């Protein structure tokens, strides 16, 4: 499997900013056309995945209604970094966040999974 | 490979003359597509007139009477990368005397690149009646003869000196 | 000493031993050595039992010894095992009894050998888990029994006091760590399981002493390694200051659209195709073409400017940008591995004028330091070996038939008949080539059959004459029986088997003494030094499997960084075979080309560590083996008045000097005759007439020599014969030119013999006369050993021809030059159809192959000089059949053929070469009164007056001045602490110069400027301090004079930087002035005595090296003129580029200095070999010249390059070495 470093559980206070930090590592040098990164959210383990941010030649923020405008990219991918930031976290943000990285020429696709829990 | 040799500057009347204009690429491996034009002015006249234009494979010359029927191509044959633009005059007249200019219009070919170069070779030739020997040749010849004669005289001087000395040494014995 | 004398270990005896301790080593009885014959045989009741210590030196202490059946000694401590089990205990008794056993030793040996067989899987199957478990269990069990026998950490002879058990402990600890909770680095931990392959170094007898001897040799190599680091660092600072960022030049575009700028492009483009769309990228290379500002270095094509931007070539690892990369590039030049590519790259980047830098670097660093390492390893091994040696010392019808067979076996004639038959069969098997008619094939077949029948008949006759028993008692006869079996098996019932009869030629060894010497070398490889070659094999295996375990994961994973098809390259580490091939190629001097790929895929730190360990360790052992093998092998009458006068004239020194000057002028007048001689017609004319002047002068000199010496004294002199021959050729040329009707064939082909006019300088210059006398004296042994090498390489080349005869043909696609995929177009028949269909395909050979035995000799010369061998190995391992398209690594195991060839041919025959040549030089040195053979008489006087400087006498220090503060200054200066402080300050200046790099900050440059300022200030301050101390006697020490010089040069370097900043602008000259500060560093050799001794050895060997360099320069001049004559106008294919062709004298002497180290001679020869189109064009135009055709003579090209290789080998690898060895011995002895 691809070497992707994320916290399995991330506990954040309601109202604070939550950086979702993941590390992707693969040989070679990243290519802009070549490097693609996808982030998805789920309300629960079995719940449908909702893509909320992509990298395809540039960051594409899908502006999902469930996040308002609180999602930001927070990583320099050339550094193997693809972290995201969720500002002013709300209780409904609790759930599973998935990072998928496919990097040419690497055939393999990395996957990081973070369980975000919102304190009180 | 190529050598950028200057043309001869002394044509003789009634005989042939090959005017060298050699403009070869800065890198021999590149592949260009060259054609050339020749301009000329008679001696004592102030302008420039195109006489012939060489192209992909054929030589087209202007309709000036000075060069009609007595000019033929001498550069690279069938290459299309000319790299040598040498005009050959047959039966030089007293009008092929002045400034020739050899315009070389090279169009190099690169990866995503088509360069348009233009090197202008200017050749000044003067027609005369008799082939005059070079001052370099004549002075070097007389210098060779002078050095040979000086070496002969030095050798025979040392020879006769050592001979008188050997005779004087033998006389005492 | 008596059989009854020794007593079994009893508690009563031990009670006495403890009393002696309460009251308070014999090498013959050392643990592990054989018990001496004095004690006789052991009774069966006492073997494998604890006995009382026979050595009284140890008998006082609590020890005991147990004897093996083979009379070996094992020492243990008498304490209880970890305070638990005494020797009298039953468990420890059986533990020791099983420990001391050849059965147990060979059990461990076979177990770790099977472990070494299993480590090479590189992808082991599922079931190897229980095999590794069994191996770990056996290891833990043997460690357990030796623990039970010795004790872990308690006692004098406990399990840990000897170091070879630390490895057995570490290996089981690591194995159990792996089996238990283990870290994340699974591969970097499995790498640690290779020490199971080091276990044999301690298990096998003798290997433990061989490795100790290697560690002893390293202790002597220490000082030469210090000097190697110092010289590489000094030359790396020089190369840094010269070519900082020069390797970064790239010919960039000119017509940029969309306002796109150089930086606006460089920030946005990273792919190689996007790069190629802007930079030049000369048609198939990975890096862009290096460019140049300077006029000589050149040249980028019209429409492209030179600008330093982008990455360096060779992925970024070939550069002088930082000091680390400068050090790596200078190690690459010192080991002369692929140094020709660095040569060409930095010359194209900076200029052809830095050939001076490369000449200095090669001819000092590479040659001098490698010969210093050789001399020091030789002295160390020789002194160790000398110390070792000195401290050591029908039936009646059957009988009638047997009588008649012995009577007709005709010993004085049948041995000679069979030898002649052997030589005829060899010269008959060497008459085989690829294109062979069926009649020729049938002739060869029936000849092989006739010869094998002759040999079978001879073997059966010899057997029945001497029979099976006394017959096979002989080695040559059992060998010939084996060969005749291997030949008879194929009478009617594979060619690798077929190529085995060639070994019969070694039956000449009983008659041929130098072939006997070669047999002796090959046999000492597996005899007296069999343990050393086994250490070499074990080390090569360990490094191969370590490289595999460390990098075969990345290579497979990340192939695309080092290859474009994303398939494995030719040299990888994903298999054990290819990993071993890489380790072998790094044993040969070819490390960098694979280090680049392995770096790219698996990290510079790890690859540098692994490859430097391979280089250093593996080369040290190989060098030791080479030295060992080589060393072991050694042990009126007016006419008379006229004659007198003209003789005085000839002998006159004025006339001699004038003729020397005319010889130099007539030699230099050949350098101007190049392709640019159609220009400079005035110089052309003055040369065309100086030719006649010189011919006349030399004819007059010849006539004077005649009339002065007489025909007897003249023609009894080889020098005068050489002069007569050259003048006669010149006279023939002059007569032909002046008479006309001679511009054809022979005359035009002997005009180029004017390149031999320099040969007239040998007779005049004593520095070349002495070297030529030495070489001519050595030439008989050269001939003998060249004959032996010819016959050995003839064996190998007949094998090569049988294997690869005509299998190198491929369907290259001429545009890119890529083999067709062999799925389409599988053979020549379909290749011709594809050639009818398309235009750019061509069924082409290799131009250097095994098509016949001559081309086989050439291919073997390349494979054995290591310069050009990869292009042959690739096509060999790709070969399939005679008329089939080669498949990618379809054979893959003719790599074994080339490895065997290298090991035998290159290694052993070059060893014979160096050995016999240095031996002949020693014979000559003995014959010439014991004085050196490479120095003239004035040079010998200089050399003695210089060796006087090796005096150890302490001179009078100084008379201290009477003035009080002056004497205080004198003491503070003479302080040794002050001296060492200055030394540390020089080291700090050294690191101040090292910290520089390309692309540094302006702030960093200013800080380094002011640090240099303060360093120069301190140095000049201490200098004027020492002056105020010792005004008169400061300059009486050469080292103090050198200090004054270098501080003057530093201050004037600062002042000249100032004056340039004011009034001039020249980066190159500014840099070369700034090179002055290397003097401030070169003051380190003042205190480093181990460096100061080798530098004195170099100063000693300077005159002989000057004479050898003069001879090499004259040979280089003759060959450069021959080059400018023949090899100009040849196609610019590979290695013969725009720069470094044979066009002019500069380029020709540059290519020739390149070849002087044998580098790239295959590439330089490759474009000359081609003729007979479509490989060339026999009628080209060459604008500016009248000569047509752009292909060279294959025969004259092969002769030129092979003869220059052999000559610059004789002169530079066997006379430089001899001078260095003799002068280093002279230096180190006194
Ligand atoms: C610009 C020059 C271009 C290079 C052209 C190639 C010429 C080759 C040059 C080779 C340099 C070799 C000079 C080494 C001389 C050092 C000898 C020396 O100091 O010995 C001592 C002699 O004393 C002297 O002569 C002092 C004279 C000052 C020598 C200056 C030393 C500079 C060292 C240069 C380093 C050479 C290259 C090193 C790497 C670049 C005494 O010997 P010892 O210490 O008693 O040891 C005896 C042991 N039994
Ligand atoms: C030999 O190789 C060249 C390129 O290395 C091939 O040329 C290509 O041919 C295809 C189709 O014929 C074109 O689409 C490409 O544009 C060509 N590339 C170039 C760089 O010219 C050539 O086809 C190969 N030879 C054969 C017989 O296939
Ligand atoms: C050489 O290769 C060709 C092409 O693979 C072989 O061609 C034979 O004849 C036709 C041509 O394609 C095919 O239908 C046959 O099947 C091919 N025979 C075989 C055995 O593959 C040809 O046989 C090969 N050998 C030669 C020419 O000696
Ligand atoms: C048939 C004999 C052919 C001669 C073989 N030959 C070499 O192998 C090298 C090439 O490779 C070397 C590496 C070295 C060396 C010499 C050489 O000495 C220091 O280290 C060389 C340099 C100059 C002329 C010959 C040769
Ligand atoms: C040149 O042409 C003239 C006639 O115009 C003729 O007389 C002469 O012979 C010609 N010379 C040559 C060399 O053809
Ligand atoms: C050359 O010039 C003269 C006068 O300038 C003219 O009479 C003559 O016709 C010219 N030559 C030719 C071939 O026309
Ligand atoms: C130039 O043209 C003449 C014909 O007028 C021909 O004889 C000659 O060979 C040509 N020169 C070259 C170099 O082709
Ligand atoms: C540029 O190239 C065109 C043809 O592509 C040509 O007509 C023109 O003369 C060239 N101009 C220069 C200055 O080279
Ligand atoms: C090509 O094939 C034709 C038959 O169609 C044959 O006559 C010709 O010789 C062939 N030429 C080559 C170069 O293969």
């Amino acid at each position: 499997s691809m070497e992707v470093t994320v916290p399995a559980t991330l506990n954040v206070l309601n109202g604070s900013d939550a950086r979702l930090p993941c590390t992707f590592n693969s040989c070679y040098t990243v290519n802009h056309k070549q490097f693609s990164l996808n982030w998805t959210y789920q309300e629960c383990n079995n719940c449908s995945e909702e893509m909320f941010l992509q990298f395809r030649m540039k960051i594409i923020n899908l502006k999902l209604e469930r996040f308002q405008d609180r999602v930001e990219f927070s990583g320099n991918p050339s550094k193997y970094d693809v972290s995201v930031m969720l500002r002013n976290v709300q209780p409904e943000d609790e759930g599973i966040y998935n990072c998928y990285i496919m990097n040419p020429p690497d055939r393999h696709r990395g996957h990081g999974k973070i369980h975000l829990q919102v304190l009180m | 490979g190529c050598v950028e040799v200057d043309s001869e500057t002394e044509a003789v009347y009634g005989m042939t003359f090959k005017i060298l204009c050699i403009s070869c690429k800065r890198r021999s491996e590149t592949n260009a597509e060259t054609f050339t034009e020749w301009t000329f002015r008679q001696k004592g006249t102030e302008e420039f007139v195109k006489i012939l234009r060489y192209e992909n494979e054929v030589l087209q010359l202007e309709e000036d009477e000075r060069f009609e029927g007595r000019v033929v191509w001498n550069g690279s044959r069938g290459t299309k990368d000319l790299q040598d633009l040498s005009i050959f005059i047959t039966n030089v007249t007293y009008n092929h005397s002045g400034d020739y200019e050899c315009h070389v219009y090279r169009l190099l070919f690169f990866e995503n690149y088509e360069h348009n170069t233009s090197v202008v070779k200017k050749i000044h030739i003067e027609v005369v009646d008799k082939a005059n020997r070079d001052m370099a040749s004549i002075v070097s010849e007389i210098m060779m003869y002078v050095l040979i004669v000086v070496l002969t005289i030095w050798l025979v001087a040392e020879m006769i000196y050592c001979y008188k000395k050997i005779a004087a040494a033998t006389e005492t014995a | 000493p008596g059989p009854q004398s020794f007593v079994h270990f009893t508690k009563q005896s031990l009670a006495l031993i403890e009393q002696r301790i309460a009251e308070r080593p014999s090498s013959d009885l050392e643990a592990g050595k054989q018990l001496p014959f004095i004690y006789g045989d052991i009774p069966p009741g006492m073997v494998s039992e604890p006995l009382e210590d026979l050595d009284p030196y140890y008998a006082d202490k609590k020890t005991f010894i147990v004897l093996n059946k083979g009379k070996t000694i094992f020492r243990f401590n008498a304490t209880p095992a970890l305070y638990m089990l005494s020797p009298f205990s039953p468990l420890r008794r059986i533990s020791i009894k099983i420990l001391v056993h050849s059965l147990f030793s060979m059990l461990i040996m076979c177990t770790i050998l099977t472990n070494c067989i299993f480590m090479t899987m590189n992808n082991p199957p599922d079931w190897t888990k229980n095999v590794e478990y069994t191996f770990t269990g056996i290891y833990t069990f043997e460690s357990l029994v030796k623990i039970l026998a010795r004790g872990f950490c308690v006692g004098e002879f406990t399990f840990l006091r000897d170091p070879w058990n630390w490895l057995d402990f570490v290996v089981i600890v690591f194995a159990y760590l792996t089996e238990f909770v283990n870290l994340g680095n699974v591969s970097a931990l499995r790498t640690f399981r290779v020490l199971r392959a080091l276990k044999t170094i301690s298990v096998i007898p003798g290997l433990k002493t061989i490795v100790g001897a290697l560690i002893q040799s390293v202790k002597k190599l220490s000082d030469v390694m210090i000097l190697t680091v110092f010289c590489l660092s000094v030359f790396a600072l020089i190369g840094l200051q010269l070519f900082m960022g020069n390797l970064k030049h790239k010919c960039f575009r000119n017509s940029l659209e969309n306002n796109e700028t150089l930086e606006s492009i460089m920030n946005t483009l990273e792919s190689e195709e996007d790069f190629r769309k802007y930079f030049y990228y000369l048609e198939g290379s990975k890096d862009a073409l290096l460019c140049g500002f300077s006029t000589d270095s050149g040249q980028c094509p019209e429409g492209y400017t030179c600008v330093k931007i982008g990455r360096n070539p060779d992925y970024g690892y070939t550069s002088f940008d930082t000091f680390s990369w400068a050090f790596l590039a200078l190690f690459r030049l010192m080991t002369q591995d692929y140094w020709e590519n660095l040569y060409q790259q930095t010359l194209r980047a900076a200029g052809k004028t830095y050939m001076i830098f490369f000449v200095v670097v090669i001819f000092l660093g590479s040659f001098y330091l490698i010969n210093l390492i050789l001399a020091v390893v030789a002295m160390a091994y020789e002194e160790q070996n000398q110390a070792n040696i000195e401290e050591a010392k029908c039936s009646p019808y059957w009988i009638k038939f047997k009588k008649c067979i012995y009577f007709i076996v005709m010993d004085p004639f049948v041995d000679l008949a069979i030898t002649i038959c052997i030589v005829l069969n060899t010269l008959f098997m060497a008459m085989e080539h690829h294109p062979m008619t069926e009649e020729f094939k049938n002739v060869l077949a029936i000849g092989n059959l006739v010869f094998t029948g002759i040999f079978a008949a001879e073997m059966v006759l010899k057997l029945i004459a001497m029979d099976p028993y006394e017959y096979f008692q002989v080695g040559w006869n059992i060998f010939d029986s084996l060969i005749v079996t291997l030949s008879l098996v194929e009478l009617f019932l594979l060619s690798v088997l077929r190529s085995f009869r060639l070994l019969r030629v070694f039956k000449l060894a009983k008659s041929w003494p130098t072939l006997n010497m070669l047999i002796k070398i090959i046999g000492n490889s597996v005899g007296a030094l069999g343990n050393l070659t086994l250490v070499l094999a074990i080390i090569v295996f360990i490094f191969a499997v370590v490289g595999m375990q460390l990098f075969g994961k990345s290579y497979k994973e990340c192939v695309c960084k080092i290859n474009d098809d994303c398939t494995l390259p030719r040299w990888h580490m994903n298999d054990f075979f290819h990993s071993f091939l890489i380790v072998f190629r790094v044993l040969c001097g070819e490390w960098i080309e694979t280090m680049w790929d392995c770096m790219e895929v698996a990290g510079q730190a790890m690859c540098l560590i692994v490859y430097m360990m391979v280089m250093v360790i593996g080369n040290l052992v190989v060098l030791n083996l080479f030295l060992a093998l080589l060393l072991s092998s050694f042990s009126g009458k007016i006419w008379w008045n006229i004659r007198k006068t003209c003789y005085k004239i000839v002998e006159h020194s004025w006339f001699e000097s004038f003729i020397v000057l005319m010889i130099l002028l007539s030699s230099g007048a050949l350098a101007f005759e190049d392709i640019y001689i159609e220009r400079k017609k005035t110089i052309k004319i003055i040369l065309e007439y100086a030719d006649k002047i010189f011919t006349y002068i030399f004819i007059l000199e010849m006539l004077l020599k005649w009339i002065a010496y007489g025909y007897k004294t003249y023609f009894t002199n080889a020098w005068c014969w050489l002069d007569f021959l050259i003048v006669d050729v010149s006279l023939v040329t002059l007569v032909a030119n002046t008479l006309g009707y001679s511009d054809l064939g022979p005359i035009k082909s002997l005009r180029t013999l004017r390149a031999l006019r320099p040969l007239r300088a040998l007779s005049r210059f004593e520095g070349m006369r002495v070297v030529v006398n030495a070489l001519i004296g050595a030439i008989p042994s050269i001939m003998n050993v060249l004959l032996v090498c010819l016959i050995f390489w003839l064996i190998f080349s007949i094998m090569g021809v049988n294997l690869f005869a005509g299998k190198f043909y491929e369907c290259i696609n001429t545009t890119d030059g890529s083999r067709f995929p062999a799925s389409q177009v599988p053979n020549r028949s379909e290749c011709f159809a594809l050639m009818n269909v398309s235009q750019n395909v061509r069924w082409k050979n290799l131009k250097v192959n095994f098509d016949n035995v001559g081309l086989g000799y050439l291919s073997l010369l390349q494979v054995a000089t290591f310069k050009g061998w990869t292009i042959i190995m690739y096509a060999a391992v790709d070969s399939v059949n005679v008329d089939k398209q080669p498949k990618y690594e379809y054979s893959l195991y003719m790599y074994i053929y080339f490895v065997v060839f290298i090991i035998f041919g290159s290694f052993f025959t070059l060893n014979l070469f160096i050995g016999v040549i240095i031996d002949n030089f020693n014979q000559q040195k003995k014959k010439l009164g014991g004085q050196d053979i490479f120095m003239t008489e004035e040079q010998k006087k200089y050399y003695n007056a210089m060796k006087k400087l090796g005096s150890k006498k302490p001179q009078k220090p100084i008379p201290r001045p009477g003035n009080k503060i002056q004497g205080c200054i004198f003491d503070l200066v003479t302080n040794q602490a002050f001296d060492i402080s200055i030394m540390v300050l020089i080291c700090l200046n050294m690191v101040t110069m090292m910290v520089e790099k390309e692309g540094q900050s302006q702030h960093m440059t200013e800080v380094l400027y002011w640090i240099n300022v303060v360093f120069i200030i301190l140095f000049t301050g201490e200098c004027v301090l020492k002056l105020i101390s010792l005004r008169h006697y400061y300059f009486t020490v050469g080292w103090n004079i050198f200090d004054f010089v270098v501080v003057i040069i530093s201050i004037v370097g600062m002042f000249l930087a100032d004056l340039i900043e004011t009034y001039f602008v020249s980066p190159t000259l500014f840099r070369v002035i700034r090179l002055a500060r290397i003097g401030r560093i070169l003051r380190l050799v003042k205190g480093a005595k181990g460096i100061r001794t080798l530098l004195f050895a170099l100063m000693m060997s300077l005159p002989a090296l000057f004479n050898i360099g003069l001879l090499l320069f004259l040979v280089m001049f003759i060959y450069a003129i021959f080059g400018m004559s023949n090899f100009a106008y040849v196609k610019k294919e590979d290695g013969i580029n725009d720069m470094f062709n044979f066009e002019t004298f500069g380029n020709s002497m540059i290519c020739l200095f390149q070849i002087t180290t044998s580098a790239g001679w295959d590439g330089l020869l490759a474009p000359i070999l081609n003729s007979k189109p479509p490989d060339c064009d026999p009628k080209k135009v060459h604008p500016g010249s009248s000569v047509e055709g752009d292909c060279g003579n294959p025969s004259v090209g092969i002769f030129y390059f092979v003869s220059y290789i052999i000559i610059s080998f004789l002169v530079v690898v066997n006379m430089y070495i001899a001078v260095i060895l003799e002068n280093f011995s002279v230096a180190t002895e006194e």
